[PDB]
């Protein structure tokens, strides 16, 4: 054929892939983390909107630390060659590196090394996004009058 | 507003 | 003929390091808010850092916090695009 | 009326968070060596985030480490774009 | 006029701006760290190569954490009016959020403070770009054939 | 090649 570029993922595999999204509202009441009023409108806009792509949309709610492990590891196992892509959506508490589940944390390094280019092979060579709404810290920006 |  | 094992993974955080993020009791999230809006009237259009770039620039413009509390009163948040991407990434195709 | 304090800073690193990077004694780092040849063919063309997203796949597919020492033998690398910017760059004007 | 957009930086000011490179080689035989054979070799390119970008670049070779420090709040306190941006290079040992200087670290978060909206008012609406050429752990990447 |  004629001249052929390499630039951009391919994104015409039959499926656009999954789109997993953990909405994390209410905790236990021994952690004492408060609820996250109007995180419902988020993962309603989010499953809409991801709709609209061709995302094959799963929608989560109220996970433990010992389910949101195993829900990632088994995601993880499933077969996406016919997929272009993998997207995970998180909506909680957090601190710096970590998210947590309804009773207690997990370290974002775990939940993303299942997916990596060596323990996810119908992924390799494949965008993977992770969209994540949580607390990094507890600093506060001032901002500047412009 | 709520933080996070 | 080998790649990197974290190589093609995209972080979208919605503060920078160490800070708190907003959200909204009757909104929703100041990230997430945003984040839809622009997917909605850009993805048949732009590139997705394209993209996130109108998202980090309408959460630093166009909100700021309300609170009784001096220490929390009006403040504000600009989101954080980490890439390892090794390609452009379009929503769409030919 | 405001913006935030950490806004309009874009953070260029060499590798991923928690790794080593690599520099070859004769030849100069692996990221340094990409990035000036990518701002030499691509400067008055590409946008700026596009042009760090080709020095990530230069690196990511051009280099692998040699050593004596089995531990250090065959390694790779991935360089980490963080952006807080909130318009494209561009380093030519009209 | 006619219809105008705003979504790209204003890069037609007088001036390009300032690119600062510091270039750390030998280090103080009390710290126990290498000396950073090829680091004068990409050096070298950057100056030719935002040369050649129309900035501004100074060079600066082997400095101590004090000096890193007081280079960057007498930069951060010169007049940046009429210059459209930003950009400092850092080619030295590293770990997770540090840069050495040739007689001890230096946290990245106390460099680039000197710049915030708040403290470096010239350059405020500007891009400030942060090069860095540095150790970040002590991990290592196996990869995956493809 | 060498680490930094």
């Amino acid at each position: 054929s004629g001249i052929s570029l390499d630039n951009s993922y391919k994104m015409d595999y039959p499926e656009m892939g999954l789109c997993i999204i953990i909405n994390n509202k209410n905790f236990h009441k021994s952690t004492g983390m408060t609820s996250r009023s109007g995180t419902d409108v988020d993962a309603a806009n989010l499953r809409e909107t991801f709709r609209n792509l061709k995302y094959e949309v799963r929608n989560k709610n109220d996970l433990t630390r010992e389910e949101i492990v195993e829900l990632m590891r088994d995601v993880s196992k499933e077969d996406h060659s016919k997929r272009s892509s993998f997207v995970c959506v998180l909506l909680s508490h957090g601190e710096e590196g970590i998210i947590f589940g309804t009773n207690g944390p997990v370290d974002l390094k775990k939940i993303t090394n299942f997916f990596r280019g060596d323990r996810c092979r119908s992924l390799t060579g494949k965008p993977k996004l992770f969209i994540i709404q949580a607390c990094r810290g507890t600093e506060l920006d001032c901002g500047i009058e412009t | 507003d709520e933080v996070x | 003929h080998k790649i990197p094992v974290e190589a093609d993974f995209l972080y979208a955080y919605s503060t920078a390091p160490g800070y708190y993020s907003w959200r909204n009791s009757k909104d929703g999230s100041w990230f997430i808010q945003s984040l839809c809006a622009m997917l909605k009237q850009y993805a048949d259009k732009l590139e997705f850092m394209h993209i996130l770039t109108r998202v980090n620039r309408k959460v630093a413009t166009e909100f700021e916090s309300f609170s009784f509390d001096a220490t929390f009163h009006a403040k504000k948040q600009i989101p954080c695009i980490v890439s390892m991407l090794t390609k452009e990434l379009y929503f769409y195709h030919h």
